[PDB]
DNA sequence: CGATCGAT
DNA sequence: ATCGATCGTTTTTTTTTTTTT
C-alpha cells in the first residue's frame, strides 16, 4: 500500500464508496442503491451503471479507469458489497452471510469493427457490434479453496505457482517436501464461464474476403443470457491467456518469436435495438407497449393495414397477401394425452413466372423474429462430427435454429432428392430422427417453412393441363396455400408497374413521404408484436365454425371428385386430412392476430376463400 | 501531368473517343464496343429503406457464331479493367473447390466460387453453351440478388456477391439461323430466361468492299514488326465507378411506359421473350453509365435517349425478316 | 537418470 | 578438488460422417 498514486485503498476508501450514496436528484429515485436493494431482494445480485458519470461526478477516474480496468472494476465490487452489506442489516441481526455481487457497465460511445482489434486496442475498453454463431456449454469456474496441506483459503489476483516447503512440517523432522497440496473443495467455490461467441458484421470488410469471428468469457451472470443468431451491442475487453517473447520458441516448429492468442471477457454486453434488435427471448417491455399491443388488436382496422406492411414499394398481389404474413404467427400446437401432437405450424407454396419479385419478398420475410435463409444446394443428414479435443462424437446436428421461427427457401426444385427426404420428413412430426452412429435420440424443433419454385415450361404447363411439378405430389400434400404466378399482360397495369416503380427507383425516393401513408408501419414493432401474440393465445374454434368447415371441406372433395368424373379421370387434387388440418391452422392465425380466442366462421370465410386461390388453381 | 483529365475530359465529342480504345481489333462492330465501355464502369447500389440492394451488376450477352472472334473481344477487358480472374467454359459442378471446420485434416480448406471470390469486379468466362446444366441452374441467383448463401456443412453462413458477368458462349444449329426466331437459335430453360440485357450478335454476310477494307486493316496490322492510350483511361475509371456517385431526376420518365407497351403491343408472342421489369431497370442503367462516362451525375433526354437508340437496333435485330417493327413504331420516335 | 551444489 | 546428497524426471490413440465427381 504505497499511499501516492494507484493506491488500492483511495479508491475504495470513500471515493466509490460513497459515489452512489452520494448520487442524488431530487425525485428521490436517482441513485443506484434502491436498484441494488430492490435487486438483491430477488437474488439478482448486479445492477446497471454507465460509464459517463464521471463527468458528471469528476474528470480523473475514466482516462484511469480505461487503463487498468481490471482492479478498477474489483474495488467496484469490494465498495459494492461493503456499501451495501449496511443496508444488509436491518439491525446488525439478518446478515445470515453477505454474498458476492456482479457490476455492469453501458455507453452509447460508438461501435468499432472487429478488423481494428490490434495490439494497440488491448487490455482495454471498446465497443463493437456483431452477431452470434454458437457457444459453449455451461462448465465451471471458482475463485479460492483451501488445502489440508496448509488448511488456508487459498487467494489469488487473477482471472497455480504452488511452492516447495511442506506445511504438515509439525512431524518433526520428518517433514514432507516437494509439492505435497491436497485440493479441499469442501472449501472452494463455484461462478459460470460460458465461452460466448462472436461474428463480425455483414458490411465491413467482407468484400474481397471472407469474415473472421471472435470467442469469448463470462464469469457469473451473463450465462442464460445470449441465444446465437443474435445482434449484439457489447462493452468487453481485450486480453490474453498466455505470455513470453525469448529463445524459449513454442512447441515444434511454432512461433518464431512470441505469438500467444486472442480473446475477450465480457464487462457489460447489451443488446441492440434494429427496431427491435433484440426483442427475441426476454422482456424489458412496458405496460405502455402492451396497452399499444392491445389497442391496436383492439383496433378493427389492423390487418388490411398489415396487408400493405411488406409492400411499400411493390405492387399488386394483395389477395396473394391477404394470407402471406399469416404464416408468422403460427396457430396451435393442440397436444393431446396419446399422440395425436395435431400439426402446430404452417406452410405454403408459390411458384410461376420470374420477373415477379419472389426473391426480394423471401428477403422481407427473413428481415421482418427468427429465421434463415439459403436455397438449394445446400439450413441443414444431421451433423454428426468427431470432437478434436478427446474425439468424442458429438450432434451439431440446423432447422434447430427453427425451433419456433419459420424458414423460407425457394430452389426446392434446383435440389436433388439426395437431401429432401428428412425435411420431407420433420415437416409432419417435427421430430428430428437420429440412429446413426450410437446414439438416439429423437430431437425435434417447431419450424415452418416457406417454398417458391420454378416450373421448367411455365405458363405452358399452367395453360393446358399435367406438368404442373417436375418432381413429386408428396410435397404437393403438405403444403395448404398454393400459388400461380402469372405475368399476364395490361397496358394499363404495364404503366402503373412503370411509374410505381420509378417513383420508388428514383433518387432513393421515399423518406419523408412514404410513413405518411396510414398505419403501416415498423417492421420492428412486428417484430416485436409477433412475439407476443405467438407467445400467450392458445385458441381453438367454436361450434357453429365447425359444421360450415366441415360441409366446406365435404364439397371440395365433392366437386375434385365430379370434375374427376365430369371429365371421365382424375381431375382433382387429393382431397386430404392435412387440408382441414391446415385450414384449422388459417383460423388459428387469425384469432392470434386479433387476440379473441374463439374465433368464428366468418372470420374464416376469409379463410376459404384464400385457399380458394389454391382449390381453383389444382382446378385446370 | 493528372489534370490530363481535365484537359480534354468534357469534350462533347467523347461520347464517342472511348470507343476507339475497347480492343484495337475490329474494323466494324461499334454496338458491342460501346455496350461493354458502358457497362466496364457503371453501377448504382442505391439501396433503399432495408429492402435490398439493387444492382452493381449486369448480363449484357452476345450469342453469335461459332468461330468469329469473340473470345478475343473479352482480354483487353481484363488487361485494363482492375480485378479478374479466367475461367473457361466447363468450369466445376458449380460447387467449387463445403468444408466442416475442423482441426482434423488441417482444416478442410474452404472457399465456393469465385463471385465470391471477386465481388465489384469481374472474373472470366469463356465459351458457355456447352456447360453443364448444374451450373446454369447454380449462378442463376448471385447476378441479381447479389447474394449468396450456403448449408450442408458444419456451417450455413452466408457472403456477398456483386459482380456482373462475363458472357461468351457458342449457338447451336450449326453456325448462325435466319431472322427465324431465336427461342429456336439455341435452348435453354424456363427459369433462366427470367433475366436477359445487352442483346448483339455477330450475324454474318459478306460484303467484298467491306472485306477489301478490314483486310487492309489486318494485313496492316500484320506489318507492326520490329486517339486514347491504355496509358490513361484506366485511371479516368477507376475515378469514375468508384468516387463519382451519380443520381437521376424527373424528367421525362413517363415515356419510359409508353415504350414499354410498345413491347408489350408490338410484342405479345411473336419473339417477345420474358423481358421483364430487370432489362427496363437496365435502361436506367446505361443512363447512370452515360452520365458517369461524362462524370455529370444528372442528365437531360439525351443519355436516356441514347439508350433508347441502342435498344431499339437491337430488338430490331433479333427478329424475323419482318424486321422492323420497333422501326416503323420510332420514326415518329426517331 | 540426469544436473545442481554443499562441504571436506 | 573431491565426494556425496541435493535438486527434478513421465507418455498412448484408428476410424466414422458427410462431400464431390
Ligand atoms: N411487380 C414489381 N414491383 C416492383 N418491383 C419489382 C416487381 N417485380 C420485380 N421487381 C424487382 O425486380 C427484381 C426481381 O428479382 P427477383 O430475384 O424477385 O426475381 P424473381 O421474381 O425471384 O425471379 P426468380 O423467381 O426466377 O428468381 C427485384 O429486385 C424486384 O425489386
Ligand atoms: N477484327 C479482327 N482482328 C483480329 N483478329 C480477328 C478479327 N476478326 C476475327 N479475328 C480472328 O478470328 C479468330 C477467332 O477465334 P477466337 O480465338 O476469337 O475464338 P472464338 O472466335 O472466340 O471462337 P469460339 O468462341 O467459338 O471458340 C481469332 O484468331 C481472331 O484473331
Amino acid at each position: 500500500n504505497q499511499q501516492d498514486a494507484q493506491i488500492n485503498l483511495q479508491a475504495v476508501k470513500k471515493k466509490y464508496k460513497e459515489f452512489i450514496r452520494t448520487f442524488n436528484e431530487e425525485n428521490f429515485f436517482y441513485k443506484y442503491r434502491d436498484t441494488l436493494k430492490r435487486n438483491y431482494l430477488n437474488g439478482r445480485y448486479f445492477l446497471e451503471i454507465e460509464m459517463e458519470d464521471l463527468v458528471g461526478f469528476d474528470e480523473t477516474l475514466a482516462d484511469k479507469l480505461n487503463k487498468q480496468p481490471t482492479e478498477h472494476l474489483e474495488i467496484f465490487e469490494e465498495a459494492a458489497r461493503e456499501v451495501a452489506d449496511e443496508i444488509t442489516a436491518p439491525r446488525p441481526e439478518h446478515e445470515e452471510h453477505m454474498h458476492d455481487i456482479q457490476i455492469l457497465l453501458s455507453s452509447n460511445a460508438n461501435p468499432t469493427n472487429i478488423r481494428q482489434l490490434k495490439s494497440d486496442c488491448v487490455s482495454k475498453l471498446v465497443k463493437i457490434a456483431g452477431i452470434i454463431v454458437a457457444a459453449s456449454g455451461i462448465s465451471a469456474k471458482a475463485t479460492r479453496m483451501s488445502i489440508q496441506c496448509l488448511s488456508c483459503s487459498t487467494v489469488i489476483p487473477n482471472l497455480y505457482a504452488l511452492p516447495r516447503k511442506c506445511n504438515t512440517e509439525q512431524a518433526g523432522r520428518p517433514k514432507c517436501p516437494l509439492d505435497p497440496f491436497f485440493i479441499m473443495p469442501d472449501k472452494c467455490k463455484c461462478v459460470d464461464f460460458q465461452t460466448l461467441k462472436l461474428q463480425e458484421l455483414p458490411d465491413f470488410v467482407p468484400q474481397g474476403e471472407i469474415p473472421r469471428h471472435l470467442q469469448l468469457f463470462c464469469d457469473r451472470s451473463l450465462c442464460e443470457r445470449v441465444v446465437p443468431g443474435n445482434r449484439v451491442l457489447i462493452q468487453g475487453i481485450y486480453s490474453i491467456r498466455k505470455v513470453g517473447k525469448p529463445s524459449r520458441r513454442d512447441g515444434r516448429e511454432k512461433a518464431v518469436v512470441g505469438v500467444r492468442a486472442p480473446y475477450m471477457r465480457v464487462v457489460g454486453i447489451t443488446v441492440d435495438s434494429e427496431g427491435a434488435g433484440a426483442i427475441s427471448r426476454y422482456s424489458n417491455i412496458t405496460s405502455d407497449e402492451e396497452e399499444h399491443f392491445r389497442r391496436m388488436a383492439a383496433s378493427g382496422d389492423i390487418y388490411e393495414r398489415l396487408s400493405q406492411s411488406l409492400a411499400p414499394s411493390i405492387f399488386g398481389s394483395r389477395d396473394i397477401k391477404k394470407a402471406i404474413t399469416c404464416m408468422l404467427f403460427g396457430g396451435s400446437r393442440k397436444r393431446l394425452p396419446d399422440g395425436l401432437c395435431r400439426r402446430g405450424d404452417i406452410n405454403v407454396l408459390l411458384l410461376g413466372d420470374p420477373g415477379t419479385a419472389k426473391s426480394q419478398l423471401l428477403k422481407f420475410v427473413e428481415k421482418v423474429p427468427i429465421a434463415v435463409y439459403t436455397s438449394g444446394k445446400g439450413s441443414s443428414t444431421a451433423s454428426v462430427m468427431k470432437d478434436p479435443q478427446t474425439r468424442n462424437f458429438v450432434m451439431e446436428g440446423a432447422m434447430v435454429l427453427a425451433d419456433g421461427g419459420v424458414v423460407c427457401i425457394d430452389e426446392f426444385d434446383k435440389m436433388r432428392e439426395d437431401d429432401r427426404v428428412a425435411i420431407h420428413e420433420a415437416m409432419e412430426q417435427q421430430t428430428i430422427s437420429i440412429a446413426k452412429a450410437g446414439i438416439t435420440t429423437t430431437l425435434n424443433s417447431r419450424c415452418s417453412v416457406l417454398a417458391a419454385a420454378n416450373s421448367i415450361f411455365g405458363r405452358w404447363d399452367d395453360t393446358k393441363g399435367e406438368e404442373n411439378i417436375d418432381f413429386m405430389p408428396t410435397i404437393l400434400s403438405r403444403f395448404d396455400m398454393i400459388f400461380i404466378v402469372k405475368d399476364i399482360h395490361d397496358e394499363s397495369r404495364d404503366i402503373t408497374l412503370a411509374k410505381h416503380i420509378i417513383n420508388v427507383h428514383l433518387s432513393s425516393n421515399k423518406s419523408a413521404p412514404s410513413e405518411p401513408a396510414e398505419g403501416e408501419i415498423s417492421l420492428s414493432t412486428f417484430k416485436k408484436y409477433i412475439h407476443y401474440c405467438r407467445t400467450h393465445c392458445g385458441p381453438r374454434l367454436s361450434e357453429a365454425a365447425g359444421e360450415k368447415l366441415k360441409s366446406r371441406y365435404v364439397l371440395m372433395r365433392s366437386g375434385a371428385g365430379q370434375q374427376e368424373k365430369a371429365s371421365d379421370k382424375r381431375l382433382s387434387i387429393p382431397i386430404t386430412v392435412r387440408q382441414l388440418e391446415a385450414v384449422i391452422r388459417i383460423s388459428e392465425s387469425l384469432a392470434k392476430i386479433r387476440l379473441q380466442p374463439f374465433a368464428t366462421d366468418e372470420h374464416v370465410n376469409e379463410a376459404l376463400r384464400l385457399f380458394q386461390v389454391s382449390t381453383l388453381d389444382a382446378a385446370m | 501531368d493528372i489534370a490530363t483529365i481535365q484537359k480534354l475530359s468534357k469534350d462533347p465529342r467523347i461520347v464517342e473517343r472511348v470507343v476507339a480504345s475497347m480492343a484495337p481489333s475490329i474494323y466494324g462492330h461499334d454496338y458491342i464496343k460501346r455496350a461493354l465501355a458502358l457497362a466496364l464502369f457503371g453501377g448504382e447500389s442505391k439501396n433503399p429503406g432495408e429492402k435490398h440492394k439493387v444492382r452493381g451488376d449486369i448480363n449484357l450477352l452476345i450469342c453469335g457464331d461459332p468461330g468469329t472472334a469473340k473470345s478475343q473481344f473479352l482480354k483487353y477487358t481484363e488487361k485494363v479493367a482492375p480485378r479478374a480472374v479466367f475461367t473457361t467454359g466447363q468450369g466445376a459442378s458449380a460447387v467449387g473447390l463445403y468444408v466442416r471446420r475442423n482441426p482434423v485434416s488441417r482444416e478442410w480448406t474452404l472457399e465456393a466460387g469465385a463471385l465470391v471470390l471477386a465481388d465489384q469486379g469481374v472474373c472470366l468466362i469463356d465459351e458457355f453453351d456447352k456447360m453443364n446444366d448444374q451450373d446454369r441452374t447454380s449462378i442463376h441467383e448471385a447476378m441479381e440478388q447479389q447474394s449468396i448463401s450456403i448449408s450442408k456443412a458444419g456451417i450455413v453462413t452466408s457472403l456477398q456477391a456483386r459482380c456482373t458477368v462475363i458472357a461468351a458462349a457458342n449457338p447451336i444449329g450449326g453456325r448462325y439461323d435466319p431472322s427465324m426466331t431465336f427461342s429456336e437459335n439455341v435452348n435453354l430453360s424456363e427459369p433462366i430466361l427470367s433475366r436477359f440485357d445487352v442483346l448483339c450478335v455477330v450475324k454474318d454476310e459478306f460484303d467484298p468492299m467491306q472485306d477489301q477494307q478490314l483486310a487492309k486493316f489486318v494485313v496492316h496490322s500484320h506489318m507492326k514488326h520490329h486517339e486514347i492510350p491504355q496509358d490513361l483511361l484506366r485511371q479516368y475509371i477507376v475515378y469514375a465507378k468508384e468516387n463519382i456517385r451519380p443520381k437521376l431526376t424527373n424528367i421525362d420518365e413517363d415515356k419510359i411506359a409508353k415504350m414499354y407497351a410498345q413491347l408489350r403491343q408490338e410484342s405479345f408472342a411473336t419473339g417477345s421473350l420474358p423481358i421483364t421489369v430487370r432489362h427496363i431497370e437496365s435502361v436506367i442503367r446505361m443512363s447512370e453509365a452515360h452520365a458517369r462516362m461524362h462524370l455529370r451525375e444528372n442528365v437531360m433526354e439525351a443519355d436516356v435517349s441514347m439508350a433508347i437508340r441502342m435498344m431499339l437496333e437491337s430488338f430490331i435485330e433479333a427478329q424475323k425478316f419482318s424486321v422492323m417493327k420497333k422501326m416503323r413504331s420510332t420514326f415518329q420516335k426517331y
